[PDB]
RNA sequence: ACUCUGGUUUCUCUUCAGAUCGCAUAAAUCUUUCGCACUAAAGAUUUCCGUGGAGAGGAACAACUCUGAGU
């Protein structure tokens, strides 16, 4: 942002509030619609978009289990 | 035109911001005359087309209604059309008359 | 919320935290289109319109919206498509503008000075004649032909 | 184009060149705006204004 | 010919609208398409440009010309 965040004060406060106010009332025309129809297709896209984390999610959730013993008998992988 | 026809009748049978359109991107090529040479469309010759000038647009008529008319009207028909056509060039002269320099 | 008149917003033009002037002023490119909306009509002089003067002063909308007949517009184009034709092949010496104004970087002229002072000149107004114009002749032009007949228009 | 506007109204120049001039403003005004750099899609409302005024 | 709920204008809000919502016409993103995409098409999405429907509230001046209705 060109302004830095800086230099706000109450007065910048009731400003920026009422310009929020402003903006949201004039992007609520479609904005029910619109967000229902993206947080469909979102769902619809997690069937097919697993995340790189959510892929080894399950395995790691499971890993946890390995016991102190477990987590240090690990053997270098040169042998 | 004719090697152009039977090559079209063979056919059918098997970064730089320019400004202005070129003129290859025209079309209305058209080998055969009935459809490069059209009738134009003669209102009955009572209209034209818009824009252009009027004076202009009827002074290039066609003629061919324009015997018709001639040749149709009756003498008192023929008599209030010659009234009326005084009456529009005493208004053209009007016009002309007003035009000074 | 009352209005006011355009002299308290001129004065305030040419005198004026700077929290609430840069808030507003993320609307610039809608006055900018409202500005080009509401242009005057080569028929129309001077074409008075509303306006939405900021508080803080950083960018001015105009409210009114462009509703004009569509017989009355097509009439007054008609009209000034004549006069066009008729002052070009009377007029043969034409100088058109066809430059940039001369303000490379002069200051902007002030309206009140220089723009709210001399009377313009006669507009692009075909001449009438009662014989065939008598129905449509206080009708032919104005910034809004019936923004009053009830009996023609809806109303304002 | 207010400029041009103010002209106008300004006693500069008359009603009919202030009409050429705005003729002038948004016909072949992509040499003169230089907008087409700034976005390359502009590139089509300026060659559909080029054809406007060829046409008219 | 008796009477009667019934005035329009205008401002604001909410909600709905795939009807040419608009006899007008743009922008952006993704997707597929041959490139090697202002100069290009297709499918979708989204925001503007501004509407119609209905409801609700408000202030201006018409009170029955009108029409529907109660003869």
């Amino acid at each position: 942002s060109l302004f830095s965040s800086g230099p706000y004060e109450k007065d910048d406060e009731e400003a920026d509030a009422i310009y929020a106010a402003l903006d949201k009332r004039m992007d609520e025309r479609r904005k029910e619609r619109r967000e229902q129809r993206e947080k469909e297709e979102i769902e619809k896209y997690r069937m097919e978009r697993p995340k790189i984390q959510q892929q080894f999610s399950d395995l790691k959730r499971k890993l946890a289990e390995v016991t102190e013993e477990e987590w240090l008998s690990i053997p270098e992988v040169g042998d | 035109d004719k090697s152009k026809e039977l090559h079209a009748i063979k056919e059918r049978y098997l970064r730089k911001f320019v400004f202005e359109w070129d003129a290859s991107e025209d079309t209305s090529i058209d080998y055969n005359p009935l459809y490069k040479e059209r009738h134009q469309v003669q209102l009955l010759g009572r209209g034209f087309i818009a824009g252009i000038d009027l004076k202009q647009q009827k002074r290039e008529q066609s003629r061919f209604y324009g015997d018709l008319m001639e040749k149709r009207r009756t003498l008192e028909e023929k008599e209030q059309e010659e009234a009326r056509l005084r009456k529009l060039r005493k208004k053209e002269a009007k016009q002309r008359w007003d035009d000074r320099h | 919320k009352e209005d006011m008149p355009p002299e308290h917003v001129r004065k305030i033009i040419r005198d004026h935290d700077k929290r609430v002037y840069l808030g507003a002023l993320k609307y610039m490119p809608h006055a900018v289109l409202k500005l080009l909306e509401n242009m005057p009509m080569p028929w129309e002089q001077i074409r008075d319109v509303p306006v939405l003067y900021h508080i803080t002063g950083a960018i001015s909308f105009v409210n009114e919206i462009p509703w004009v007949i569509e017989p009355v517009y097509i009439s007054q184009w008609g009209s000034m498509w004549i006069m066009m034709r008729r002052e070009k092949r009377d007029r043969r010496h034409f100088k058109r503008m066809r430059f940039p104004p001369f303000d490379d970087e002069e200051p902007p002229l002030d309206y009140a000075d220089n723009i709210l002072d001399v009377e313009p000149l006669e507009a692009i107004q075909l001449e009438l004649d009662p014989e065939e114009d008598a129905p449509v002749l206080d009708w032919f032009y104005d910034h809004q032909p019936l923004r009053d007949s009830r009996k023609y228009v809806n109303g304002s | 184009v207010v400029d041009s506007h103010v002209q106008y109204r300004l006693g500069n120049v008359d009603a009919f060149q202030l009409a050429d001039g705005l003729q002038y403003i948004f016909a072949h005004v992509g040499q003169l705006t230089g907008m087409y750099r700034y976005k390359y899609k502009l590139m089509r409302q300026i060659r559909m204004c080029k054809d406007l005024k060829h046409l008219i």
